RNA sequence: CUCGA
DNA sequence: TATAATGGGAGCTGTCACGGATGC
DNA sequence: GCATCCGTGAGTCGAGG
């Protein structure tokens, strides 16, 4: 379909949760020796998706 | 004598009467001959060309 | 401009000034849902008024308004254009609260989405034009002719 | 060749040391040559004295400091990218008040950057300059209230970040308010805290008309200083518990604490002079015998009331007057950052004193030097006034050291800089150049110290004047501030003198900047020189008096952008400053004493002085400056030559026998030429290239690191995968290009291999691998190659390896390799040329010699300049220069024409007659008469009223020549130009703006991380920015598809750009674009703000632009 | 920021026709690179595209024929020339490029007034419109020689000035 | 306005 | 200026319509390898090679020149899109 | 046939004041306060100035530079505002069908308030050229029909008619009175000034207006 | 780590992040190279019989994304593992012959 | 930041 | 993991025009 | 109904570092 309009509105907590793929529980980024994303942290592949294509 | 205003008017009239292709050609001709003649004209600038009038 | 020896046609300035006179202020709602002191577009209030008049209702009493280019730009219907101009926060908050829908009428909105602008070759008036050679045209006309 | 000089003004004093503003300031800040006990309480010594003692062991006190020798010499610091610096040690002692125990030790504090001999620094290998900052001097000012006519504001201003600005005002209700930290409160309260009673204030301020009644408040006098103090503490600190000692501490720290409040010595002096009082220290009040004691407040209020009333001898202050604006030089600025770092160190000290064992504390245990080192490093690396040194040529460095900035830390934020700060104030005369300032947004905000100007110990700029007593001009010179200068009648330097007596009965002078005609009796002082009005750069423009200031600005500024040429010449017409510039910039080498030259080499000169000692001077050869221009010294003496003290030994860059040589002396003709010199464009002869005029040497530095990775180590090697012997030809055994190799774009400079990222080979790769039966190598090509448009000859290599002597790289780095590549740049089409009068232009055409206009004797001109570039620019100096040039061309001589004291028309006419005799008499001697074409031109000239009818051809040609004009033949036809043409020698420079460094193109290349848009900049192989205005242009054309293409396929549409590239290489038309990635970015970033942005179709049903990839 | 874009110092180019500009060979080689790859494959210059690209990667590997190929690539095509600040639509104009030796772009004198451009160090950006639509728009609507009168006043914007007027007057 | 000051006040209450 | 630009502008109610026609025609030519041209062999736009005159590769040049002949038809809703596509594919395959 | 004179007269280079500064006198100069110095420079650039004259002139030169610098930014800002207020305005149709219009006056009240005098030629041109007549006009035995686009000759004719007393104002279609939504119609806009003919539908006239107004912004002193 | 928003000149000028290229996403050149590789490989595979081309595809993973064992391909075509290995070998042999003849796949080997 | 237009 | 310890510490500020709550 | 404090804009591109 063709985009014809663009709407903007408030997001409800439920809407926001519907967007989310997981809750970020830990203030961690990546591991200090493996340089890979920590679990439940800001870069977690469990939540945001894989770093490498189809892997 | 042909100067800025008369040349501008010439270009405008040429645009009206002949269209933009011909006007473009006229512009290039004016450019070529203008440059050519300015070259051998003798136009230069020396300190004595800044003539102080006595009246001053 | 004249004082500086700059030649400028009046109609450009008229385009801008027309944009400065785009809005009006309600002095009396009448049979409308509008409020006293509410600012809206002249076009919209005239459409509303002709709708109420054709409905046999009481038209809206409105006073003409003048606003500067900045305020007129920020007061525009398109939230993308306004937000991309300035006062981004304000524009976005009001548009979000209102659930505003941008119909992508102007140039900026379309530029932002990377769409084809509604101007020049992208105008609805010309972009649907087709071209066909007489050979192909006849070859089609025969196919239409046989059916 | 002979040098004739014009002018009658005899300079009494020479120019001062031109870099003294840097050198003396830093020397003052360091006090390194002063034995510790003799040091003044200034600079870093003063910083130490402010920081220590540190109390609450109980006490840590400062005894002295010392600076050691630099661990590495300057050149070595440039090589290893080190800071040129000296170790700083402080002798500290720790005392426990109860125990009486005293532990003393010398603690290492880190290093402090040292200033080189020429006034610059070496920070991490790169030359830097700390630019002086102009600011409002501290003191007490009175200004007209812009709201209330008849009312005034008093402002007490301390040093930057050394106390708050305090304002005193008379409120509409009559009460006198004080504003501190944006808090308006009745001044009466503070006056009470200071210990003033209604009696004293009545007898002190009663004279003025009822103003004092706005000061009278019974509720304030009805309470003792303590209650008033606590009341004030409540008025200034809402919420904070009004304890006594906290109020005392706060107020003391706000008004009396010298470690927190500090008028400068300049602010103290100015306050004293303005208020007619005397200060004990540099604060507004004291804490003496348990109570506060006034110092500045009452006199300030007194003056304010007096001024408001109209009492004679009271005036407002012009804040742009150079008696009220001062200069913070490198010493002061550095000292400020040193003070900050020291404060942080002290906080750390008290912090450590609170902790740890209380009996086993040494100075070394308490002192962590890290914050101090950090503050210093931050100042020299990332401060606004710490600038990458401009050393395009020596004059560049010299000028850079003499720059003054109104911006910077504590300085004016731009766009809040109106016309006032940017104006040329009358007091700028002799102090700040009225000419040399940038074009554009920095105009008036960055300026230049006038040639004779000196910053005094208080920071005010002073200029020299000659004493005049009874119409007699003494050789006594007095340096005055603008405030001092405002007291006298000062005659102009060109005032006619017979001996030392003023010879005119009407003399032109200034009184407070105002021009006035006076008698010799009224003259108190006289200018030293016209030179003193202008900067060093402006002082290098001959015939300056004939150039409009706007173009003078340009010539002045553009001299600093001139490139050192391999055959650089000093100008045919000089101002007489060209030697001092070379000398003071330390470009050239000079004989230390009288002696005999023992050895002369391209590398070194050995001189035997009168003492009998052999001094060897190594010569810097083909060194790379900050801007890549060549720094080299050529010996100008021969073996056995007898030299005196101060004689030239070697010419530096842009130096010809000790004279500043920023360019080339070329024969020019002033005429149009077939449109090739249209709108400032310039036509030149190929002859210039043939004899290497405007040829310059440039050196580029390339660098590459091999580091340790998690996947294996990178390494510099020759064993690069999948490369022929052709590609590895010039690489040495270790994988580094050889010295002397010519490298072109694409060529490898340093071979490097990197272990591949964990490869999961796509099925295509597997099948192909099977077909060719070759194992994929473990490592890949990551070599350093010559970038597009660059290259030349390799002249130096540097290799630093881990595990080797003297070498320790940053963590993980195995090795660093540097390759230096030199190129000889010939003048080309697009290169920028300029003269000293603001005439500038790019070379548009290079003509073969037979096409150039030529003199009847067969001599072709070198450069053709358009006359249309003169009338509206009003820079006739360049014309006069040319005329003199003409004379100089035939007489074989050069000239010194001082500004405002330069050669006049008649003298130039004389020289042109003399030159004409050489130019024509030679011809008539060689057996040739006048030419037919010359006769034709003479007829035309007669019609033009240029020559008198009746005279012989020779007489008329002579008249023309005296007008600076000659007959010129068109090289293409052999027919003469129909009029006589101005021809002569002109000094033209090649500027650093070379097209070779500017041409850049990109098909595809690297894209940005978040936006996925092309990177910017030639270095990143970037794309041009198609900004809002360019978009507007396309919209106005109705070029919808061009625009959409720019928006999508050309930038930030990933599927679009990929498909477009593939389609083009397939010969297919480019596909329809889709959604730009930055719009998806916008949507996600709005979602992060909890806003729901939805793209809908016409039926108001959502359309997914993320293609399901983001929907669960 | 955009692909297929470049910039360089500008020069006068009096010999050029109104609809032409001078475009440096190397700039053109980069700006029109994929077209050149395709064309080189079409002729015998290279077996495939990748070989051609590797061939253009090193300057010493570049042979004469690829220039001729480049000439066929740019035939009839226009580029956009832009000078900042772009104050009105004529700050961008389309021109048929003529390949030149040297690194400076050649700009027609009669268009200078519109771009407020002179030759004391000015630089100009070059952009390549890719599709047939973009090229058609550039050749029809944005071509210098089709934009002779001012949109603001209606007066001639491309007209004699400076040396031209000087000669004609003389 | 200043969270530290506010907290020190609230702490000063007990 | 483009040859006959004045006439081309004379052919349309809006200059942008001219651009659209020229562009779509150019695409039609590129899509069918110029086999669908309305130009006679002598009217073919040429380009001077090193060898000699060859066909001009520029489809926009072709399109404009064809437009100048009058042998092209343009306007809105002349024929359903897919029908046009299929007929042109039938007459001149890719 | 003097160089300076020929360049000035032809329009190739230079105006009278610059020439005057070269040949006559530099003249009066301003103090940094805008106040003017009583004593002018009697010297020309030919003769050369004294250091004091040069210094006095520097104030004016600097003020001019700072003025230019501060002017470019305000002009750019203005242009961006105009673009943002006008960008959606496009010629969307041939004719909105309005019967409304404006009247362009050919005369203006004199400052003497004595009577009305003919406006300057350029002003009338800037108000009339390329516009569509909203009503029939009959002057000097010539019919200018409703719906006619005014060529420059038509404008000159109207000026002649005004001089003969036959007309004081001209009824003209204008964007001010156009009733097209989100834009203007072809008739109310008139000529594409760059082509001296009626404007093509699809022209982004709002942008063109913004640029037309903004472009000379840095020339306004 | 250092901030991507570190200013280079001044706050209003540039950010460190502006100088960092994305190394993750394939460039237009890389993508086109992969595309031309797939096309050329299919071209070369079309010169074989359908079974040998399909066996090669299954053994190299061009079909369902994974490389099957000889037993899986053999069971798929209904022949012995030795048979399917021999078919793979003759397929490869023909590919090498054709490639030596046309040299159309060499340039993709880097 | 400094430089350029 | 236990002596007792109980409210921070930054802060040079040379522009301008508008929409706004406000709040005098 | 009118002065006061707060938040926000203030040209472009390009180069160096
Ligand atoms: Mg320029
Ligand atoms: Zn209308």
């Amino acid at each position: 379909k063709e985009v014809r309009k663009v709407r903007i509105a408030l997001a409800s907590p439920e809407k926001i949760r519907s967007w989310s793929y997981g809750e970020v529980e830990k203030p961690e980024t990546i591991n200090y020796r493996t340089l890979k994303p920590e679990r439940d942290g800001l870069f977690d592949e469990r939540i945001f998706g894989p770093i490498k294509d189809y892997e | 004598p042909q100067e800025k205003n008369s040349l501008k008017d010439l270009v405008y009239q040429a645009f009206l009467r002949l269209g933009m292709e011909k006007t473009a050609r006229l512009l290039d001709a004016l450019k070529y001959y203008g440059f050519t003649f300015s070259t051998t004209s003798g136009i230069t600038i020396g300190i004595d060309d800044a003539v102080i009038p006595e009246e001053k | 401009y004249r004082a500086q020896g700059v030649k400028l046609h009046d109609k450009h300035i008229e385009i801008v000034v027309r944009q400065m006179m785009k809005y009006v202020e309600v002095t009396d709602p009448g049979d409308s849902r509008l409020l006293e002191g509410q600012v809206l577009e002249k076009w919209d209030v005239e459409a509303l008024n002709e709708r109420l008049i054709a409905e046999g209702k009481t038209p809206v009493a409105w006073k003409p308004l003048l606003m500067g280019v900045t305020k007129s730009a920020l007061s525009t219907k398109s939230w993308l254009s306004a937000a991309s101009f300035q006062n981004t926060t304000h524009v976005l908050t009001e548009a979000a609260i209102a659930g505003k829908k941008d119909e992508l009428i102007g140039l900026k909105e379309n530029v932002i989405l990377g769409r084809l602008i509604p101007a020049g070759t992208g105008s609805d008036f010309v972009r649907f034009t087709q071209v066909v050679d007489q050979k192909t045209l006849k070859a089609i006309e025969e196919a239409r002719k046989e059916a | 060749m002979e040098i004739k000089r014009f002018g009658r003004i005899r300079e009494v004093i020479p120019l001062p040391p031109l870099t003294e503003i840097q050198v003396e300031s830093y020397r003052r800040a360091l006090q390194a040559d002063v034995p510790p006990e003799k040091r003044e309480n200034v600079g870093i010594q003063a910083a130490f004295r402010e920081t220590f003692p540190i109390e609450e062991g109980l006490v840590l006190d400062f005894l002295e400091y010392r600076l050691g020798e630099p661990p590495f010499p300057q050149d070595e610091c440039r090589e290893k990218d080190l800071t040129y610096q000296a170790p700083l040690y402080a002798r500290l002692q720790l005392i426990h008040k109860d125990t009486g125990l005293i532990k003393e030790d010398e603690v290492f504090l880190g290093h402090i950057p040292l200033m080189t001999e020429d006034g610059s620094f070496i920070i991490n290998g790169a030359d830097r300059v700390i630019v002086s900052q102009i600011h409002r001097s501290p003191g007490v000012y009175f200004t007209p209230d812009p709201a209330r006519p008849g009312r005034y504001i008093a402002s007490i201003i301390p040093l930057p970040k050394r106390g708050p600005w305090i304002d005193l005002e008379v409120e509409p209700n009559g009460v006198v308010s004080m504003k501190v930290n944006k808090r308006k409160f009745p001044l009466v309260l503070l006056l009470r805290v200071l210990g003033y009673d209604q009696e004293t204030l009545a007898r002190e301020l009663g004279a003025y008309g009822e103003l004092v009644q706005g000061l009278m408040d019974e509720s304030v006098f009805a309470m003792r200083p303590e209650e008033a103090l606590i009341r004030l503490f409540t008025l200034l600190r809402p919420g904070d518990p009004p304890k006594r000692d906290k109020a005392v501490a706060y107020v003391y720290g706000l008004i009396a604490d010298p470690r927190r409040y500090d008028l400068g010595e300049a602010g103290r002096y100015k306050a004293e002079e303005k208020l007619g009082i005397r200060l004990s220290g540099r604060t507004l009040a004291r804490f003496e015998d348990g109570e506060f004691k006034d110092e500045v407040f009452l006199p300030t209020l007194r003056y304010l009331f007096a001024l408001t009333a109209g009492v004679p001898g009271h005036e407002v202050d012009d804040i742009d007057h150079l008696g009220n604006r001062r200069i913070r030089t490198v010493g002061e600025l550095m000292t400020d950052q040193f003070r900050v770092g020291l404060a942080r160190l002290a906080r750390g000290v008290r912090e450590r004193m609170l902790m740890g064992s209380e009996d086993s504390l040494t100075p070394a245990k308490l002192v962590n030097s890290r914050p101090l080192e950090a503050a210093i490093r931050e100042f020299f690396s990332r401060s606004q006034l710490s600038q990458f040194k401009d050393e395009t040529n020596p004059l560049s460095s010299l000028r850079h050291k003499r720059r003054i900035s109104a911006l910077g830390p504590g300085g004016l934020t731009r766009e809040r800089a109106g016309f006032d700060v940017r104006d040329v104030h009358r007091t700028h005369y002799g102090r700040i150049c009225p000419v040399e300032t940038p074009e554009g947004a920095n105009i008036g905000l960055i300026t230049s110290l006038a040639a004779y100007a000196r910053v005094d110990e208080l920071g005010f700029i002073r200029t020299p004047y000659r004493r005049v007593v009874g119409g007699v001009v003494t050789d006594e010179v007095v340096y005055m501030t603008a405030t001092e200068e405002d007291r006298y009648t000062i005659a102009q330097a060109n005032t006619p003198l017979e001996g030392n007596r003023i010879a005119a009965e009407r003399v032109v002078a200034r009184r407070k900047g105002e021009p006035v005609i006076v008698s010799p009796e009224e003259v108190e002082f006289m200018d030293v020189s016209p030179k003193q009005v202008f900067s060093v750069n402006t002082n290098l423009i001959p015939f300056l008096e004939h150039d409009d200031a706007n173009r003078a600005l340009m010539g002045s500024n553009m001299q600093t952008q001139a490139v050192p040429l391999i055959r650089a010449q000093a100008p045919v017409v000089m101002t007489g400053l060209e030697e001092r510039v070379v000398r003071d910039s330390l470009a050239a080498l000079y004989a230390e004493e009288d002696g005999e030259v023992a050895k002369v080499d391209g590398n070194r000169i050995v001189v035997r002085y009168e003492d009998g000692r052999l001094v060897e001077y190594p010569l810097r050869r083909f060194y790379r400056s900050n801007q890549g221009t060549a720094l080299d010294q050529r010996p100008r003496v021969v073996v056995g030559q007898r030299v005196r003290k101060g004689d030239l030994l070697a010419d530096g860059p842009a130096s010809e026998n000790g004279f500043l040589a920023l360019g080339q002396n070329v024969l020019v003709a002033i005429m149009p030429f077939d449109g090739y010199n249209f709108e400032d464009a310039i036509v030149i002869s190929e002859e210039l290239l043939k004899r290497d005029f405007y040829t310059s040497i440039h050196i580029e530095r390339y660098e590459i690191e091999a580091r340790d990775t998690k996947l294996g180590p990178e390494r510099i090697t020759r064993d690069i995968p999948h490369l022929s012997e052709a590609a590895l030809r010039d690489l040495d055994e270790e994988g580094v290009v050889r010295i002397g190799a010519e490298v072109k774009p694409g060529d490898i400079l340093v071979g490097r291999t990197s272990f591949k990222g964990e490869s999961e080979p796509t099925p295509e790769e597997r099948l192909l691998r099977s077909i060719f039966g070759e194992k994929a190598r473990d490592v890949k090509d990551t070599s350093l190659r010559v970038p597009p448009g660059e290259g030349g000859i390799v002249v130096r290599t540097v290799r630093l390896r881990r595990g080797d002597p003297g070498v320790e790289l940053k963590p993980g780095v195995r090795e660093v390799v540097r390759v230096y590549v030199a190129q000889k740049r010939k003048l080309q089409v697009g290169d920028k040329l300029a003269n000293r009068h603001g005439n500038k232009g790019v070379v548009a055409k290079i003509l073969p010699v037979e096409d150039m206009p030529h003199l009847p004797d067969g001599t072709p001109v070198d450069v053709i300049l358009n006359p249309l570039g003169v009338p509206s620019r009003m820079n006739l100096g360049q014309i006069l220069e040319t005329h003199l040039g003409l004379a100089g061309y035939f007489l074989g001589q050069r000239y010194i024409s001082p500004i405002f004291d330069g050669a006049k028309e008649p003298e130039i006419k004389e020289l042109l007659a003399q030159a004409f005799e050489v130019y024509f008499g030679k011809r008539k001697g060689e057996g040739f008469g006048v030419d037919k074409r010359e006769v034709e031109v003479l007829r035309r000239a007669e019609k033009l009223g240029l020559v008198t009818p009746g005279k012989t051809p020779e007489e008329q040609l002579k008249e023309l020549f005296l007008q600076g004009k000659v007959v010129l033949y068109d090289g293409r036809t052999g027919e003469p130009i129909e009029g006589p043409i101005v021809v002569g020698q002109m000094f033209i420079m090649k500027l650093y703006h070379m097209v070779e460094d500017k041409m850049h193109a990109r098909s595809t290349g690297p894209y940005s991380l978040i936006t996925q848009q092309p990177l910017g900049g030639k270095a990143q192989f970037g794309g041009q920015r198609f900004g809002e205005m360019e978009v507007w242009a396309l919209e106005a054309y109705g070029a919808a598809h061009t625009l959409q293409e720019m928006l999508t396929l050309k930038s930030d549409d990933i599927e679009g750009r990929n498909a477009a590239y593939e389609a083009i290489i397939k010969g297919e038309d480019v596909p329809e674009p889709s959604v730009p990635e930055s719009f998806r970015v916008l949507v996600k970033e709005l979602q992060a703000l909890a806003l729901d942005v939805q793209t809908l179709d016409e039926k108001d049903n959502p359309v997914d632009i993320f293609e399901g990839l983001a929907s669960k | 920021r955009v692909d297929y874009s470049g910039r360089s110092v500008i020069v006068v180019g009096p010999q050029l026709k109104l609809h032409q500009c001078g475009l440096p060979k190397r700039m053109a080689l980069e700006l029109f690179k994929p077209f050149l790859l395709k064309k080189m494959e079409e002729k015998g210059i290279a077996p495939n595209v990748k070989a051609a690209r590797r061939m253009l990667e090193r300057q010493r590997d570049i042979k004469d024929e690829v220039w001729d190929a480049l000439e066929e690539v740019i035939h009839g095509k226009v580029v956009l020339l832009n000078r900042a600040p772009t104050l009105h639509r004529l700050g961008i104009q389309a021109f048929q490029p003529v390949l030149v030796e040297g690194q400076s772009i050649q700009l027609h004198p009669l268009v200078c007034e519109a771009f407020n451009a002179d030759f004391d160090g000015d630089q100009m950006a070059v952009h390549v419109p890719l599709s047939s639509f973009a090229q058609a728009e550039a050749r029809i609507q944005m071509l210098s020689a089709h934009n002779l009168l001012s949109p603001a006043s209606g007066e001639p914007l491309a007209k004699p000035s400076r040396d031209i007027i000087l000669g004609l007057y003389y | 306005s200043d969270p530290v000051r506010q907290y020190l006040h609230e702490i000063g209450q007990v | 200026a483009e040859p006959g630009i004045d006439k081309l502008f004379g052919m349309v109610d809006s200059k942008y319509r001219l651009t659209v026609v020229v562009a779509k025609r150019a695409q039609q030519l590129l899509r069918h390898g110029f086999k669908n041209t309305v130009l006679e062999p002598e009217e073919r736009p040429k380009m001077q090679t090193l060898e000699g005159l060859f066909d001009d590769p520029n489809a926009v040049t072709w399109a404009m020149k064809e437009l100048l002949t009058g042998r092209l038809v343009f306007g809105e809703n002349l024929v359903p899109e897919d029908r046009l596509q299929k007929e042109m594919e039938r007459l001149y395959p890719v | 046939f003097n160089p300076l004179y020929v360049m000035a007269q032809s329009g190739a280079r230079g105006n009278p004041q610059q020439i005057r500064q070269l040949c006559g006198l530099r003249g009066l100069m301003q103090k940094p306060s805008g106040e003017t110095f009583e004593v002018p420079v009697r010297s020309s650039f030919r003769e050369g100035l004294t250091v004091l004259e040069y210094f006095i002139s520097s104030h004016g030169a600097r003020k001019g530079g700072a003025d230019t610098a501060l002017r470019t930014a305000d002009s750019g800002y203005l242009t961006r505002k105009l673009v943002d207020v006008t960008h959606e305005i496009v010629v969307r149709e041939a004719d909105c069908g309005t019967t409304n219009y404006i009247s362009v006056p050919l005369f203006q009240p004199d400052e003497v308030t004595r009577s009305l005098r003919l406006r300057k030629r350029a002003d009338i041109e800037a108000g009339l050229y390329g516009r569509v007549l909203a009503r029939e006009v009959e002057v000097l035995g010539v019919r200018l029909e409703e719906g006619r686009y005014l060529s420059m000759d038509d404008v000159h004719l109207l000026i002649k008619a005004a001089e003969a007393g036959e007309i004081q104002e001209v009824p003209v279609r204008s964007p001010l009175t156009c009733q097209t939504r989100y834009g203007v119609c072809q008739k109310c806009y008139g000529y594409d000034l760059s082509m001296a003919r009626p404007v093509s539908i699809g022209e982004a006239v709002g942008i063109v207006a913004a640029q037309s107004i903004g472009e000379p912004g840095t020339q306004l002193t | 780590p250092v901030s991507l928003e570190t200013p280079i000149g001044d706050e209003k000028d540039s950010f460190y992040g502006d100088f960092i290229p994305d190394e993750h996403l394939p460039s237009p050149v890389d993508a086109a190279t992969q595309s031309l590789l797939s096309e050329e490989l299919e071209k070369a595979l079309s010169k074989l019989s359908e079974r040998e081309a399909m066996v090669l595809k299954l053994r190299k993973g061009l079909i369902d994304g994974r490389e099957h064992t000889l037993e899986e391909v053999g069971a798929f075509f209904g022949v012995t593992r030795e048979r399917i290995r021999q078919i793979e070998n003759k397929a490869l042999r023909k590919l090498k012959y054709h490639e030596s003849r046309t040299r159309k796949l060499r340039d993709f080997l880097d």
